[PDB]
DNA sequence: TGCCTGGAGACTAGGGAGTAATCCCCTTGGCGGTTAAAACGCGGGGGACAGCGCGTACGTGCGTTTAAGCGGTGCTAGAGCTGTCTACGACCAATTGAGCGGCCTCGGCACCGGGATTCTCG
DNA sequence: CGAGAATCCCGGTGCCGAGGCCGCTCAATTGGTCGTAGACAGCTCTAGCACCGCTTAAACGCACGTACGCGCTGTCCCCCGCGTTTTAACCGCCAAGGGGATTACTCCCTAGTCTCCAGGCA
């Protein structure tokens, strides 16, 4: 007995989805393959934060990912910065930034 | 032995865009809260919710007063005036 | 008066981490009347939306929420 | 010394004792008038901004619509759709509110005015009245009139078409004269939609002191002129071997 | 109480991109923080479009629509080749 | 014998009198025809072989039209805070910024 | 060059009516890049509704709706 | 007789309700929302209303045009922030003029 | 099919001898759908914060107070209040 | 005005919400101790603001040129509205395995202290 | 250029939170039936596109003058680095009890169905 995780490839899960779309008020009917590409679209989305992440830690010399990686790995990419433009994080401070008038 | 005014400037600039630490007290700013929150008396809060409000407030203040340094700026000044966050407030929209 | 309990070192503070190199002296009192006027409007929404919930607790999801009227959208609460 | 008279009487040309050989003229008149204008469509109305009390005169008592207004500062005077009604003081050419005029004899060069008494910065004397011509009779009575060996043209450009003649018919600003050292002038008001040309002063001018306006200067003809005043720095002739209109 | 979450399943995608690398849980909340939002979004917008063209179904071709409003650039390039990639899969 | 010009208006009045003009009338200020040819060209980069409306050119036509009067209105105050009367492009990259765009 | 026809006494004339006294040189060709900007987002938002839409006219619903999306409501054309 | 005759208002009830129903908002409807919901709606199309005949009869006119809709909702405290961010056609903006700019 | 009927006789009885044009008809209709929208969506948002499936007028009054400001919002609340108690009396 | 399509009037069933009870978690109030941080002077160097001089860029005005409107006609792609029907989603019965909760365990990271390096200024 | 305050590097200690493991529910899975939503086909007819002649109002270009943007200089007020004193924030511990949260029972409120008939849109 496979899942629809299994047989579609991905990691996120396709059930869940499929409950919070018909459990949400949303339509009165859902296609078989709007979770599944709903769960593709996250999990592309979450691999990409990661990445970025991981580059972070790797380069603050850490093992894991803080708040603090989190906001520069989305504030140094120009499209998540765009995509998340009126998101604060907790946590996450800010980016290091002079004016070139204010030191000599 | 004394520095340049400016030097301690920049250094305190430096060391503040490094941490990620709080700048506001707790208590004074949780007697702030529940001063300003009696619209109902006899209320009660919960930690996360003022510890939410404390983020929040603290960063529409850090995103306030980088437009004022950007309008003080633009005025060839380098000291931030009430006007400046006058003029920031005016064409943020609000 | 507590919002004289947001000190001027606390405000100076703010200030460096937003990138100000030089403060003037008035505008502390500037800056506690916006932080008022939003603690006001947050509070107020949180308030509201407890008042709807028929509780006596103000919780963090009232807040988040309150923000989320707003648009700031808040993350690390829930 | 003016004596206006409507009996024509026995005297010449001169016009300094008896003003009844010519017509006057009252506001001007037209001839080829078509209702092609920005008359009624967008400037309908421009009406001031203010908000008067109108109650208090004589005693803490401001005048109405003084320098402070919207439309005297945009050179225009206000309609009858006033918030201040009949005790707006920006309608001036219409209530003709005037200065004391005189015309005697000052120099050989010609008739001109002198002030009656003290007249003080900004406030209006005459209004340039005549017959408003069109664009193809001014080519034509230029070179029908510079051959009845004329002294005086009374022509005044009010824009790039359109020329006043004020010798059939004028008013007593006719005989204003020019030098060098202008304490009088002229400006462009808008009354009406229509475009008007009045006589300002500029200083605290005193009680039988000379009333001339600075002319734009222009030649037509082969010929040349000079002025007879010499201030401090009279040129007389023209501006060199200029053509331009 | 039972409650849902994505912290196992942002586990799994973080060991693969990362094969040493730890993560904390606030950063997992933000991360559940993040994944909620962005389904609210596009399920919100497919929900949208699904009411203009007076139909009833939400399908993959309502949510791709709703994708490519919402996501700027290349990542929308990538989020519709992943999807369709994926759901190429599904059928066979 | 020559043909003398009253005056000549001094620099700011003729300027003035159009702001008041111009604000008190409700109209299109931008030409039809070059509107039309510039949303046609720009609209043939992300499908070939369109078709439009009329509303739907006159919608945008409102809106872009509203877009430039409102950041006009801020770029004035950028320039006024910038002790001035000469509206200059770093204003409008200033009132750009500011407002988050 | 099409950007040309939105000719200069036109900005001039927005910029009266935005209350501008004095204009310099070049906010005629900072203000083309601007509306070129603006009015490639809502074409590209509105053809996305359009080809999403299965027409090949594109209506004015459309424009209100990628409008409604850009934040900017317009009332009239409904 | 209809409901809006029995509440007493001028919009109609059973659209209200038709609208609630089909849109999509929640499972079930209860009996005192559209009748609410159109008392609300009134009152606020007979405020915009009386203040747009207001500024029609302000400047000489019996026909109400978006310039008076315009300067009707600019011209108020409230209603200009609950209407902040949309765009009126044909419907111009409010005259002022700097008072730096004035000579 | 609009509201423009209805308009009529809501304009009809605050400014008797005055009339409206098709354009600020269309306005007006516009405006009636955007706040119709928008209340409609809050309390759409308020019935499922606390799970509920039913949206009452305690919801549509809770929608009302969170969006309208502050002098409009005790109007509207008193006018649905009155509506809602003259239709069951 | 035609009329027809959507709104009102009764009746019933079933599940959604309203009331009561009780657990126990978490919020509020209080007392002491340490010390980090806020408060208050004080001298001085730097920057905000005012005054002045100069050159140019942008205003107003006139004559010529150009293409935006304003109608009239014609052709056709494509929007819009009905008809068939078939494939796809809702719904229920039975079942099993994936994921939430509770429990140990150890190692990444935080604090502290010594030694050496790096920018600051008179 | 050399005192002198920050600052980086290296190691040692130790601790509490990330992670593996297990027991066990409840929700995802699979099979089968039925109804209906949209996909396809086809007909009508309607605005959208293309062209053409005429008029005239707006755009363009050149001339010229003067008000303003920019640079320089002087002064004096005021904010900053530093030192000393006072204060209340923070940690730690304790205890009372109020309300969130869950469960069980029961009334009543609205969806569904059928019939009838007038309100509003062309
Ligand atoms: C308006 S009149 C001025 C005086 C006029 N001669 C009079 O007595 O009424 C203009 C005519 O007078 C002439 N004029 C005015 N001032 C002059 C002067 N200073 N020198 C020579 N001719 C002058 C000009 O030739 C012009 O044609
Ligand atoms: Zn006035
Ligand atoms: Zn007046
Ligand atoms: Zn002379």
């Amino acid at each position: 007995a496979k899942t629809r995780s299994s047989r579609a490839g991905l990691q996120f899960p396709v059930g869940r989805v499929h409950r919070l779309l018909r459990k949400g008020n949303y339509s009165e009917r859902v296609g078989a393959g709007a979770p599944v590409y709903l769960a593709a679209v996250l999990e592309y989305l979450t691999a990409e934060i990661l990445e970025l992440a991981g580059n972070a830690a790797r380069d603050n010399k850490k093992t894991r990912i803080i708040p603090r990686h989190l906001q520069l790995a989305i504030r140094n990419d120009e499209e998540l910065n765009k995509l998340l433009g009126k998101v604060t994080i907790a946590q996450g401070g800010v980016l290091p930034n002079i004016q070139a008038v204010l030191l000599p | 032995h004394r520095y340049r005014p400016g030097t301690v400037a920049l250094r305190e600039i430096r060391r503040y865009q490094k941490s990620t630490e709080l700048l506001i007290r707790k208590l004074p700013f949780q007697r702030l809260v529940r001063e300003i929150a009696q619209f109902k008396t006899d209320l009660r809060f919960q930690s996360a919710a003022i510890g939410a409000l404390q983020e929040a407030s603290e960063a529409y203040l850090v995103g306030l007063f980088e437009d004022t340094n950007l309008c003080a700026i633009h005025a060839k000044r380098v000291t931030i005036m009430p006007k400046d966050i006058q003029l920031a407030r005016r064409i943020r929209g609000e | 008066d507590n919002i004289q309990g947001i000190t001027k070192p606390a405000i100076r503070r703010l200030a460096r981490r937003g990138g100000v190199k030089r403060i003037s002296g008035l505008i502390y009192e500037e800056t506690r009347g916006v932080l008022k006027v939003f603690l006001e409007n947050v509070i107020r929404d949180a308030v509201t939306y407890t008042e709807h919930a028929k509780r006596k607790t103000v919780t963090a999801m009232d807040v988040v929420y309150a923000l989320k009227r707003q648009g700031r959208t808040l993350y690390g609460f829930g | 010394d003016d004596f206006r008279d409507p009996q024509r009487w026995k005297e010449c040309a001169k016009q300094g004792k008896m003003p009844c050989y010519f017509d006057l003229i009252e506001e001007n008149v037209y001839l080829t008038e078509r209702k092609k204008n920005k008359s009624h469509r967008d400037i309908k109305r421009m009406q001031c901004e203010c908000t008067p009390l109108s109650k208090d005169e004589r005693a803490q008592g401001e005048i109405a619509c003084g320098e402070d207004c919207l439309n005297r500062l945009l050179m225009i005077e206000c309609s009858s759709r006033c918030p201040n009604g009949d005790y707006c003081s920006n309608r001036r050419f219409q209530r003709k509110q005037h200065a004391d005029v005189e015309v005697i004899l000052t120099e050989k060069k010609g008739w001109g005015l002198r002030a009656a008494k003290d007249l003080p910065s900004n406030t209006f004397v005459l209004e340039y009245c005549g017959e408003v011509l069109d664009h193809k009779e001014f080519k034509a009575r230029v070179k029908e009139y510079a051959r009845n060996k004329n002294i005086h043209y009374y022509f005044m450009a009010l824009k790039n078409d359109e020329i006043i003649d004020a010798t059939q018919k004028g008013n007593c600003s006719r005989f204003m004269n020019h030098s060098c050292e202008p304490n009088c002038e002229t400006q462009k008001w808008t009354v009406n939609g229509q475009l008007r040309v009045g006589f300002f002063t500029t200083k605290l001018v005193p009680s039988g002191s000379e009333l001339t306006f600075d002319y734009q200067f222009q030649r037509y003809g082969k010929e040349a002129q000079k002025c007879f005043c010499g201030s401090a720095n009279c040129r007389g002739y023209l501006g060199g071997e200029n053509r331009v209109s | 109480s039972r409650k849902e979450s994505y912290s196992i399943y942002v586990y799994k995608v973080l060991k693969q991109v990362h094969p040493d690398t730890g993560i904390s849980s606030k950063a997992m909340g933000i991360m559940n923080s993040f994944v909620n939002d962005i389904f609210e979004r596009i399920a919100g917008e497919a929900s949208r479009l699904a009411h203009y063209n007076k139909r009833s179904t939400i399908t993959s071709r309502e949510i791709q629509t709703a994708v490519r409003l919402l996501l700027p650039g290349e990542l929308a390039k990538h989020a519709v080749s992943e999807g369709t990639k994926a759901v190429t899969k599904y059928t066979s």
